[PDB]
């Protein structure tokens, strides 16, 4: 009866850090996944244990729309077994991920002359994410063997920086856009449909 | 938590931390060489200032990592570079004075003036006053005036300040635990830790000295040829067993004999090549130059240029009011941004420069996927040298034909190549016993082996012996002639001059050997030749990640530099030297001067 809300998720006006990335779970709609032929450039577009061509012959339990920036280089850190810094400590997914990822490049919107230091990523933590982990503390990583009292100092870091998107830079370092469509497959009614 | 990867996490931080503020750095320098204002300045310096501040503030946190600790050789390549960018070594006081005498000697090199004596009101500038004349004045006296006038009066005024200046570095680098501040710079050379590719310090002095032996018979039946024109434009003036006179030289200390082709032009009825009438008949442009050196990178296989060096970039003079630094020079700011700037004008000249150019971006665009330390040529002298060589094939007949600039009509004829090969004999050799000679003596002076009261008595016997050039006025020791070039008074190493000329024949010899080139070198062009380009890359990519013996072998089989190349390059005009020098004295007498 109602139309699935992805305007809201592909049309945000800011996208959230990778580190601190988004999850919308979409529920009782009716999916048009065709009206995601929008934002032309899709830079990025590929589906895991499922095919796009006519992706609404399915019916699911649930759908999670995730949604975060990174930069040119990093997209394809956002696939099944992948590594590196945003698939270790930001955003990293399951082996067997059932789902699409979609990125483009949103170079006009998210750079800056002055540097755009709104999205940040994680740079350092003591361990690997478990697929789907968010992780948004802000303390001090510890590199030494002292104490660092909460404070940045010598081996003493802040575990998140910034992209500091500049127009000017080379297609790896421009700012992209990621949405990470995760289809969830339980015992239950199965409400996300649609023709 | 070892003190290796406490190094490994201190140089991510860095990395990150240094490729924005570089880029702030590089594109505000950017902005004020192409639009010259009073506010592009203060962001220049500004950004300049906190690039400064950043570096010095990590060679401090970076030389807590005891360098013995490590056995990742990437990793102590890398700290090693931000601590010796540290000469946090000295006093705060004499570290305030050595900048101040930098500062002093720059300024006099680039304001220092001499007025002419029949007028005390005309008065000129090294460039472009001075530089004028001894590049284009016949005249004997007025390149005489000229050529003492900027000894005898900027020269002088930069021997104390020499003196002082020698003391200080010498401080700085042996509490660096180097012999000297000339062992110093040949540790650019340096390579350790490496079985089969290591290389000493004083290693780099003996190599030098091996390859120029066998350059002597070459540049000595050059300086033969040279001096038999010359004496006949200056039969009174010349001596036909002496050395040449410094002033006779093409510009203002002899480094380049490019402007005495006029004089010493061996078949002066033929032409030089210039495709730059039949540029303009095609209504050529800048874009049309640097699509055309695009198009040569891509037929060896190398990528085309990014979509923001077409945007980013300045290829023609924005003339008008907008003033801009005209130098030619590629930029590397980082983070995928490459630029060219240029003020191209549509010459034969220019066009060769823009394929010069953009070898450097092909250079830099190989190794950016390395850590930003490791972001530079092997060595000094290999950046120069990757650029060099475009311009080499570029310029070749079979290119020039090719590309439509030359009609199958030109015949080459082997007056031509030797007309040709006598002008890049008198640029690209007889700056080499300059170049050598001079560092020579700075490396002598810094080691202690010459006294302050025979600096220029010991320079000009050297100019004399090595260079077979010869004063033409007597210089007491008030004078300082080394700090009269641009190199000396603005504290710049000069043997990678030298090592980038014989690095430049051994990767083209390698890369016409792989483009299945059949005739003399200097014919060669890569063009359409894949394996040169697939061998040239794998050299590139490398940077500073690998030591310069080992990236040297990846395009030419061999770990140390080579003479035989350049000699093989200007054979063709050496059996002809030795033809035309029959009935002429080769070599020189060290005690003929022209002042009695
Ligand atoms: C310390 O390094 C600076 C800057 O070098 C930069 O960082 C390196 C790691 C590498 O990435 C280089 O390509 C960078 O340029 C040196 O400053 C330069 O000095 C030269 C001449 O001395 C000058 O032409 C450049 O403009 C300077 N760089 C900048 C950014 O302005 C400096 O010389 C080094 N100090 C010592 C003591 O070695
Ligand atoms: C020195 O350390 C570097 C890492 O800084 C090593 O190169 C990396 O090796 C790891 C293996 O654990 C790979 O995952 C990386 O892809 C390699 N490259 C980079 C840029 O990290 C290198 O092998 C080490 N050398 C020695 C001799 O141990
Ligand atoms: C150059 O800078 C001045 C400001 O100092 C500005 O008015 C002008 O538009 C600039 N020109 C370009 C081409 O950026
Ligand atoms: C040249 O650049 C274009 C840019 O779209 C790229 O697609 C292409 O692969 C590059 N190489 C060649 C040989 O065209
Ligand atoms: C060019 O070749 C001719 C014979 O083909 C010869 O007589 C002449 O000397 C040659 N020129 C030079 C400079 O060797
Ligand atoms: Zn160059």
């Amino acid at each position: 009866t109602n139309l699935c809300p992805f305007h809201e998720v592909f049309n945000a006006t800011r996208f959230a850090s990778v580190y601190a990335w988004n999850r919308k779970r979409i529920s009782n709609c009716v999916a048009d996944y065709s009206v995601l032929y929008n934002f032309a450039p899709f830079f990025a577009f590929k589906c895991y244990g499922v095919s796009p061509t006519k992706l609404n012959d399915l019916c699911f339990t649930n759908v999670y729309a995730d949604s975060f920036v990174i930069r040119g280089n990093e997209v394809s850190q956002i696939a099944p077994g992948q590594t590196g810094n945003i698939a270790d400590y930001n955003y990293k997914l399951p082996d067997d991920f059932t789902g699409c990822v979609i990125a483009w490049n949103s170079n006009k919107l998210d750079s800056k002359v002055s540097g755009n230091y709104n999205y940040l990523y994680r740079l350092f933590r003591k361990s690997k994410l478990k697929p789907f982990e968010r992780d948004i503390s802000t303390e001090i990583y510890q590199a030494g063997n002292k104490p660092c009292n909460g404070v940045a100092g010598f081996n003493c870091y802040f575990p998140l920086q910034s992209y500091g998107f500049r127009p000017t830079y080379g297609v790896g370092h421009q700012p992209y856009r990621v949405v990470v469509l995760s289809f969830e497959l339980l015992h239950a009614p199965a409400t996300v449909c649609g023709p | 938590s070892t003190i290796e990867e406490q190094a490994k996490t201190f140089l991510d931080k860095f990395n990150h931390e240094a490729e924005d503020l570089f880029y702030q750095s590089s594109l505000a320098s950017w902005n004020y060489n192409t639009n010259i204002t009073e506010e592009n300045v203060q962001n220049m310096n500004n950004a300049g200032d906190k690039w400064s501040a950043f570096l010095k503030e990590q060679s401090t946190l970076a030389q807590m990592y005891p360098l013995q600790e490590i056995q990742n050789l990437t990793v102590k390549l890398q700290l090693q570079a931000l601590q010796q960018n540290g000469s946090s070594v000295l006093s705060e006081d004499k570290s305030k004075r050595l900048n101040t005498i930098l500062n002093t000697m720059s300024t006099i090199y680039s304001t220092g003036k001499v007025c002419n004596p029949d007028n005390p009101q005309e008065c000129l500038l090294l460039e472009p006053g001075l530089n004028e004349i001894m590049a284009n004045s016949l005249d004997y006296n007025e390149r005489l005036w000229a050529w003492e006038s900027w000894r005898s009066e900027v020269g002088k005024q930069l021997r104390p300040l020499y003196e002082e200046y020698v003391v200080l570095k010498n401080e700085m680098a042996r509490a660096n635990h180097y012999e000297d501040y000339g062992d110093y710079w040949r540790g650019d050379y340096e390579v350790n830790g490496v079985d089969g590719y290591d290389y000493s310090r004083g290693q780099l002095i003996e190599d030098v000295e091996h390859t120029f032996e066998e350059i002597k018979p070459l540049y000595e039946h050059l300086h033969a040829y040279v001096r038999a024109k010359l004496m006949n434009a200056y039969p009174s003036y010349i001596s036909p067993i002496g050395c040449l006179p410094a002033h006779l030289l093409g510009d203002m200390w002899g480094r380049f004999w490019t402007n005495l082709y006029s004089l010493t032009v061996p078949f002066g009825q033929k032409p030089n090549i210039d495709v730059t009438d039949a540029m303009v008949d095609q209504a050529w442009d800048a874009q049309r130059i640097f699509k055309e050196a695009e198009k040569f990178f891509v037929s060896v296989g190398l990528p085309n240029m990014t979509q923001g060096f077409w945007e980013n970039s300045m290829l023609t003079d924005p003339g008008n009011v907008q003033k801009a630094v005209c130098h030619p020079t590629a930029w590397d700011l980082g983070k995928g941004d490459f630029r060219i700037l240029m003020c191209t004008k549509v010459t034969m000249d220019d066009f060769l420069t823009a394929h010069h150019e953009m070898g450097h971006i092909q250079y830099d665009m190989a190794y950016a996927a390395q850590p930003f330390l490791l972001r530079n040529g092997a060595n000094e002298g290999f950046h120069e040298a990757v650029g060099e060589i475009m311009s080499l094939s570029a310029a070749t007949p079979k290119h020039l034909k090719s590309i439509g600039l030359l009609s199958p009509d030109f015949q080459e004829d082997n007056e031509t190549e030797i007309n040709f090969l006598l002008k890049q004999a008198l640029t690209i050799v007889g700056t080499l016993p300059f170049t050598y000679m001079l560092e020579k003596w700075r490396w002598m002076v810094f080691k202690g082996e010459i006294p302050k009261d025979q600096w220029m008595k010991k320079w000009w016997e050297m100019k004399r012996e090595i260079v077979g050039v010869v004063e033409p006025v007597p210089h007491d020791e008030t004078y300082c002639d080394p700090a009269s070039l641009f190199h000396v008074s603005n504290d710049y190493s000069f043997i990678r001059y030298y090592t980038r000329t014989l690095y430049q024949f051994q990767f083209q010899e390698a890369l016409c050997q792989a483009a299945k080139h059949e005739g003399p070198l200097h014919k060669c062009d890569i063009s359409n030749s894949t394996e040169a380009g697939q061998k040239l890359f794998n050299m590139l990519r490398l940077g500073k990640s690998e030591p310069w013996t080992l990236a040297l072998e990846n395009v030419v089989g061999a770990k140390n530099m080579n003479v035989r190349p350049l000699l093989n390059y200007f054979e063709p005009l050496f059996t002809w030297l030795k033809d035309q020098n029959k009935n002429s004295f080769v070599g020189w007498s060290t005690d003929w001067s022209p002042y009695a």
